[PDB]
């Protein structure tokens, strides 16, 4: 039979190509085939549309996302395809093996052999395909691991009815081109230009965002006789290019991240939509300036400290960017970029003591205050497990920016800013 | 024109099979012998074919980056430019796109 | 001599100045400022120091197709033109409207009716660059209004 060719925009090359590796005839068809693109370059949606679009191909889909490992994937892999062919053949009589029992690819082999030659009966040939999306995403993921992959179809018996067709998709470049001399077919996806995304979110989020209850609530509220779903359409059209072009050079051209600020913003957007702002979409922006001058990705006096805390959190920070030459020279009576290094107990304590405002000394509270600041993840260490503060090899390091630094010190009224 | 690119195929890499790879799309994806007279003479399938082999290099990742996204890009390479080892981090690009921007407006 | 609201504009640009050496400017350069505001009112007719000659003073004190300084005289223009709809309330401006509009402003400048069409299509030019380059926003006439950049 003759594969159709569907109709998704910006992958008309795609889907053409698509069309010459996968056929009826499984002795057409190669034993391998990749498909590479970036995130949100359309490659699941373009392949599940392709084999939707043709139902009489025959095919499995895994993702090593769920898939943490290699034993799993070939685990779903026996099972899928033991339950694929039961389900596509209930006529003829056959038996079954165990696919927790594949514990290397050998034996996923031995299995598939197993397997297929009990449908040796078959009238014809039969063209398998093994679908995995994001080969290079599973978790655990070595070179060797994908050379496996390719030279496994000839393993099996030529003459069995049952070939399996794999076909891989990758997202990363540096991968693929360690396997460049198999010369593998290979189809390619690049990222989807300015235009294109603005266009494809038009296309999917109109219909989501016509039918949200807040709308049609709003709507109750205002009295809006007139409005119809064409004029829906237009506001959330409206909506969609505004955050596109106030927030492009913000997201980059990524339909995932443009689509959880359409989301965010979309609340805050329609509170703003009244009787005046049906037709004047510059109105409407005018009203909702404040929600475009502002990402609000963020999540949300921004750290409740002691004044022991706030003046040991001030020391450390000296001692984690000054050098210890110069200790002596400035508390003694006698850079801005860079990682920070570390520091001991005793200097983070005498410099606190020093800047500390007739000594204070070190008491119980002032242990208690520094092991808080650890606990809150404001200064950390070079230990990782097991974690003992009294071990002579531990060393301390600052967690805290500058610009956190600068309004504490601002709320102590101490010029840091003359110690350097 | 087809001996033009069989020529340049042999002059790059001279591995058949690597050119069989880019013929077979060429008589795949034609539809017709009557189309295919025509489009077997010309051959212009085949370029298309070695820009989509280059579009996930560096220059089709470059080619796609946004005004930001491109500035800041030239400002990590301007600090690692200046470095010896060519390291950079993000604090001295923000700081690079800031006395850019200053510059710019000044 | 100093107008009044110049001496206002001075400070303001001084301490602008000054905020930007956290060589570094002294008072010596406010005295320069002064100095050169006179200067160039020594080279007009006019004694009365407005601010504009005080902002050319800043300007190149501070600083220390189509081309540069030419492409880049419009765009605060029409940044400002934009600006002052946004303060009126009035009718936001299309592209023509800020064409025929900068035209105005320079009309003695030009220099045959041939440069019109030349000025009128580097304008054009002029916005698209400026579009380009997200300084101004267009939403639907075709409408810009002030990037939120
Ligand atoms: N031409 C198009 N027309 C309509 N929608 C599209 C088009 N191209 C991409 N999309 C949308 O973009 C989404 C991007 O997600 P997609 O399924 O491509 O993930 P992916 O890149 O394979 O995943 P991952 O990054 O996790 O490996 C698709 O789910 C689809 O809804």
């Amino acid at each position: 039979m003759n594969v159709t060719t569907p109709e998704v925009a910006f992958r008309e090359y795609q889907t053409n190509c698509l069309a010459s590796y996968i056929s009826a005839d499984p002795d057409i068809t190669p034993s391998n085939l990749i498909l590479q693109g970036y995130s949100g370059t359309g490659k699941t949606y373009t392949l599940k549309k392709y084999f939707n679009a043709n139902p009489n191909l025959h095919a499995v889909w895994l993702e090593p996302v769920e898939l943490v490992s290699w034993k799993p994937l070939l685990q779903a892999i026996a099972r899928t395809v033991q339950y694929k062919l039961k389900t596509l053949y209930p006529n003829i009589p056959t038996t079954d093996y165990d696919p927790l029992q594949v514990e290397e690819p050998f034996l996923l082999v031995k299995t598939l052999h197993n397997i297929f030659v009990q449908y040796e009966s078959l009238q014809e040939k039969t063209c398998l395909f093994l679908i995995l999306d994001g080969f290079d995403s599973l978790q655990d993921l070595d070179a060797a691991l994908f050379n496996k992959y390719i030279k496994l179809n000839e393993l099996l018996p030529k003459d069995s009815k049952i070939n399996i067709k794999f076909i891989y998709t990758m997202l990363e470049t540096s991968f693929l081109q360690r396997y460049s001399t198999h010369c593998i077919p290979t189809v390619m996806f690049p990222r989807y230009n300015v235009d294109e995304v603005s266009t494809i979110l038009v296309m999917s989020r109109c219909g989501e965002l016509m039918e949200d209850s807040c709308l049609r609530k709003r709507i109750i509220e205002e009295q809006i006789t007139d409005c119809t779903d064409d004029q829906f359409q237009n506001v959330a059209a409206n909506f969609i290019h505004l955050i596109v072009q106030a927030f492009h050079s913000y997201t980059g051209n990524d339909i995932f991240a443009l689509n959880d600020l359409i989301d965010f913003k979309w609340p805050k957007y329609v509170s703003r939509i009244t009787k005046e702002n049906i037709f004047e979409p510059l109105a409407l922006y005018k009203s909702a300036i404040k929600l475009f001058l502002s990402t609000d990705d963020n999540l949300s006096q921004t750290y409740d400290l002691s004044i022991i805390s706030k003046y040991l959190l001030i020391a450390s920070y000296i001692c984690s960017y000054l050098e210890p030459r110069y200790d002596a020279s400035i508390f003694s009576r006698k850079p801005r970029y860079l990682q920070p290094s570390l520091f001991a107990i005793e200097r983070l304590l005498a410099i606190f003591q020093a800047i500390f405002p007739s000594l204070m000394k070190a008491n119980i509270e002032v242990f208690q205050n520094l092991s808080e600041l650890h606990t809150l993840k404001l200064i950390a260490t070079t230990m990782n497990k097991n974690i003992d503060y009294l071990s002579p090899k531990v060393r301390w390091k600052v967690n805290v920016p500058w610009e956190i630094i600068k309004e504490i010190s601002e709320s102590v009224h101490f010029n840091i800013s003359d110690y350097f | 024109n087809l001996n033009r690119h069989i020529r340049m195929n042999f002059e790059t890499f001279r591995s058949l099979p690597t050119l069989k790879n880019s013929i077979i799309p060429l008589v795949a994806t034609s539809k017709n012998f009557g189309s295919l007279c025509t489009a077997i003479k010309s051959c212009s399938f085949l370029d298309i074919y070695n820009k989509n082999q280059l579009s996930n290099n560096l220059t089709g990742r470059l080619q796609s980056l946004s005004d930001l996204e491109l500035a800041i890009l030239i400002s990590a390479a301007r600090v690692a430019l200046r470095a010896k080892d060519g390291s950079f981090n993000f604090n001295l690009a923000y700081a690079e796109y800031e006395k850019m921007i200053k510059a710019i407006n000044s | 001599i100093l107008t009044k609201e110049a001496r206002s504009y001075l400070v303001e640009k001084y301490k602008e100045l000054r905020k930007d050496d956290a060589y570094r400017i002294t008072v010596r350069q406010l005295e320069s400022m002064i100095r050169l505001s006179e200067a160039i009112a020594r080279a007009n007719c006019v004694d009365e120091i407005t601010p504009s000659f005080i902002a050319e003073a800043y300007d190149l004190l501070r600083q220390s197709t189509v081309t540069y300084d030419k492409y880049v005289s419009m765009m605060n223009m029409i940044v400002r033109k934009i600006a002052e709809v946004d303060r009126e309330g009035a009718e936001e401006l299309t592209a023509v409207d800020i064409v025929d509009w900068y035209l105005l402003q320079k009309e003695n400048d030009l220099g045959s009716l041939a440069e019109y069409w030349e000025e009128r299509r580097l304008a054009f030019k002029v916005i698209k660059r400026l579009v380009k380059d997200r300084i101004l926003m267009e939403i639907h006439k075709t409408v810009y209004v002030i990037h939120p950049n």
